[PDB]
C-alpha cells in the first residue's frame, strides 16, 4: 500500500526528464519519447502535491565514541549556498 | 470545509483567490473605470502563465499570490448590505417568527383568519401524509451504514415530495 | 513581499498562509474524509430528530449537556494539589487580599495621625 | 439482558393548553381558574 | 423602500446583462443555455459574469454556490431562492 502511493505520489509525468546523449538524433529521441512515455501520467491522486519547505541549517555536534577502530573519522560543515547564486561559483 | 466535498480542490482555492483579489480593488478602487483598468491588469497578470501543469511550481506560485494578496489588501472591504458583517446582515431578524409556531394562538382569532387556517390544516395535513413510509424508507434503505455525504436524494422513486423538507420549504420571506 | 505575518495568542493565521495545507499527505485527506464522515453522521440525526412533526420538547442535545457538567461539578473529580495547583493558589488567592490590607491600614493610619494633630479640615464634615 | 428497572418513560409533556384555550396558567377545571384569577386580580 | 420583483421581468434583467457583456455572441443566447460547454468561455470569465449579477443585485453569493449556476436558468433560479421572487 504505502510502496503503491509511494509511486503513485511521485513519478508522475511533469517533474521526470528523459535525457539521453550519444550517437542518436534530437528527432528520433522526440518519437520514440512520443511513442512510448506519452500517456504516462501528470494528475496527482487527490490534489496532494508535494512542496519542498525551506529547511534549517541547525549548527550542532554528534560524536559516536568507538575506540576499537583504526583511524578517526571527521566531518565539519558550514551553511549552504543553495544552486542559483554565483556565490556557488 | 464545504458540505458536499470532502475538501476544496486547488483550482477552486485559486478561483476563490481570484474573487477576494478582485473584491478588494473594488473595495481599493474608485471611479469604477480605471478599477476596470486595474482588473483586467490583474486578469493579465494571471493570463501570464495561465497555461502551465506544473502543479509544484503552480502551488509554489499561489504560496506568493496569497503572500502578494496579504501585502495589499484593504482594511474594510465593500461587503454588501446583506452579506456577513454588512450593514444589515439579518436586521429583519427581529420579524422572522418561525412556522411552528402561529397555532399556539385563540379560537377568536384564528377565526378572523379563515381561509390560511383551512390552507394551513392542509398543509399539515400534507406533511403528516408522507412523512413516515416514503422519507424513512428512502433515508435507511438508499444511504450506506456511514453517510459520508450530506446531499439527500430526491423523491424520484415514485410520488411524494423529497425527504425532509419542512424546515427548509417553510422559512420566512427575508424581508416582512 | 510580506513580513510574513506572524500569529499571537489573538490574532489569528488565517488559512491562506498556514503553509501546512500545501504538503497534503496521505493521512491528512483521510482525516478530512472521517471528518466528513462524522458531520454527515451527526447532521443526519439531527435531520432526522429535527423534522419530526411528532416531536415536542427540545432535540435534546448531548454535547451542551456534557460540556455542562464538564464545566460546572465535573471539576473537582479529578483534582491533585500539586506544586503548580497550590502556589497559584496562594498567590490568587491571599495575595491581593494582603496588599489591600496593607493600603488599609496605610490610609487609616494616616488619617488617624492626622486628626490626632488636631488640624483636620473638618470645617463642617457632619455626615460621617 | 440488563434493564435494571420496570417504569415508564414518564411523564408525556403535557402543556396545559391545546384542551381549554380560555384557561388561566394552573389546573384544567375551568370554574376555579375563573375563580383564581378573581381572586388574585381582586 | 419598495422594490417589486417578478420571475420574468428578472430573468429579462439577467439575460439583459449577458447580452450586454461583449465577448459572448448574442445569437446563440437561450435562456437556458451552458456557459462553459457550449459558449466555450472559460472559467474565470464565468466568475467575472458572477461579480456582475453580484455587483447588479446588490448581495453577495457564496463560493459554495458559484461553482454551479453554468447558464442563466439557473441563475434565475438561485436569485428567486435569494429574495423569494414569487407571489
Amino acid at each position: 500500500a504505502d510502496l503503491t502511493e509511494y509511486l503513485s505520489r511521485h513519478y508522475k509525468a511533469p517533474r521526470m526528464v528523459l535525457a539521453a546523449a550519444g550517437g542518436l538524433e534530437h528527432r528520433q529521441l522526440l518519437d520514440l519519447a512520443q511513442k512510448h512515455f506519452s500517456g504516462l501520467s501528470g494528475t496527482y491522486d487527490e490534489d496532494a502535491v508535494p512542496t519542498l519547505t525551506p529547511c534549517r541549517f541547525t549548527g550542532s555536534e554528534i560524536r559516536h565514541r568507538e575506540d576499537g577502530l583504526p583511524l578517526a573519522h571527521v566531518a565539519i560543515a558550514v551553511e549552504g549556498p543553495g544552486w542559483a547564486n554565483p556565490d556557488n561559483v | 470545509f464545504l458540505p458536499s466535498a470532502a475538501y476544496l480542490t486547488h483550482q477552486q482555492k485559486v478561483l476563490q483567490l481570484y474573487k477576494r483579489a478582485l473584491r478588494h480593488l473594488e473595495s481599493r478602487c474608485v471611479h469604477r473605470d480605471k478599477y476596470r483598468y486595474f482588473a483586467c491588469l490583474l486578469r493579465a497578470r494571471f493570463d501570464e502563465h495561465k497555461n502551465e501543469k506544473d502543479m509544484v511550481k503552480a502551488t509554489q506560485l499561489l504560496r506568493e499570490a496569497e503572500k502578494e494578496f496579504w501585502h495589499g489588501q484593504h482594511p474594510q472591504p465593500y461587503i454588501f448590505p446583506e452579506s456577513p458583517g454588512g450593514t444589515s446582515y439579518e436586521r429583519y431578524e427581529c420579524y422572522k417568527v418561525p412556522e411552528w409556531c402561529l397555532d399556539d394562538w385563540h379560537p377568536s382569532e384564528k377565526a378572523m383568519y379563515p381561509d390560511y387556517f383551512a390552507k394551513r390544516e392542509q398543509w399539515k395535513k400534507l406533511r403528516r401524509e408522507s412523512w413516515e413510509r416514503e422519507v424513512k424508507q428512502l433515508q435507511e434503505e438508499t444511504p450506506v451504514g456511514g453517510p459520508r455525504t450530506e446531499a439527500l436524494p430526491p423523491a424520484r422513486k415514485q410520488g411524494d415530495l423529497p425527504p425532509l423538507w419542512w424546515h427548509i420549504v417553510t422559512r420566512p420571506r427575508e424581508r416582512p | 513581499s510580506f513580513p510574513k505575518y506572524e500569529p499571537s495568542r489573538l490574532a489569528s493565521l488565517p488559512t491562506t498562509l498556514d503553509p501546512a495545507e500545501y504538503d497534503i499527505s496521505s493521512e491528512t485527506r483521510k482525516a478530512q474524509a472521517e471528518r466528513l464522515a462524522i458531520r454527515s453522521r451527526l447532521k443526519r440525526e439531527y435531520q432526522l430528530q429535527y423534522n419530526d412533526p411528532s416531536r415536542r420538547g427540545v432535540v435534546e442535545d448531548p454535547a451542551l449537556i456534557r460540556w455542562t457538567c464538564a464545566r460546572s461539578a465535573n471539576v473537582y473529580p479529578n483534582f491533585r494539589p500539586n506544586t503548580k495547583t497550590s502556589l497559584l493558589g496562594a498567590l490568587f488567592g491571599i495575595g491581593p487580599l494582603i496588599f489591600w490590607y496593607y493600603v488599609f491600614k496605610t490610609d487609616r493610619d494616616r488619617k488617624e495621625k492626622l486628626i490626632q494633630e488636631g488640624k483636620l479640615d473638618r470645617t463642617f464634615n457632619i455626615s460621617y | 439482558p440488563t434493564l435494571r428497572w420496570q417504569e415508564d418513560p414518564e411523564p408525556e409533556d403535557e402543556n396545559l393548553y391545546e384542551k381549554n384555550p380560555d384557561s388561566h396558567g394552573y389546573d384544567k377545571d375551568p370554574a376555579v381558574d375563573v375563580w383564581n384569577m378573581r381572586v388574585v386580580f381582586f | 423602500d419598495a422594490p417589486p420583483l417578478t420571475l420574468e421581468g428578472i430573468k429579462d434583467r439577467v439575460l439583459y446583462v449577458l447580452k450586454l457583456y461583449d465577448k459572448i455572441d448574442p445569437e446563440k443566447l437561450s435562456v437556458n443555455s451552458h456557459f462553459m460547454k457550449d459558449l466555450g468561455l472559460d472559467s474565470l470569465d464565468q466568475v467575472e459574469i458572477i461579480m456582475a449579477m453580484e455587483d447588479e443585485f446588490g448581495f453577495e453569493i457564496p463560493d459554495i454556490d458559484a461553482e454551479k449556476l453554468m447558464c442563466p436558468q439557473e441563475i434565475v433560479d438561485y436569485i428567486a431562492d435569494k429574495k423569494d421572487v414569487y407571489e
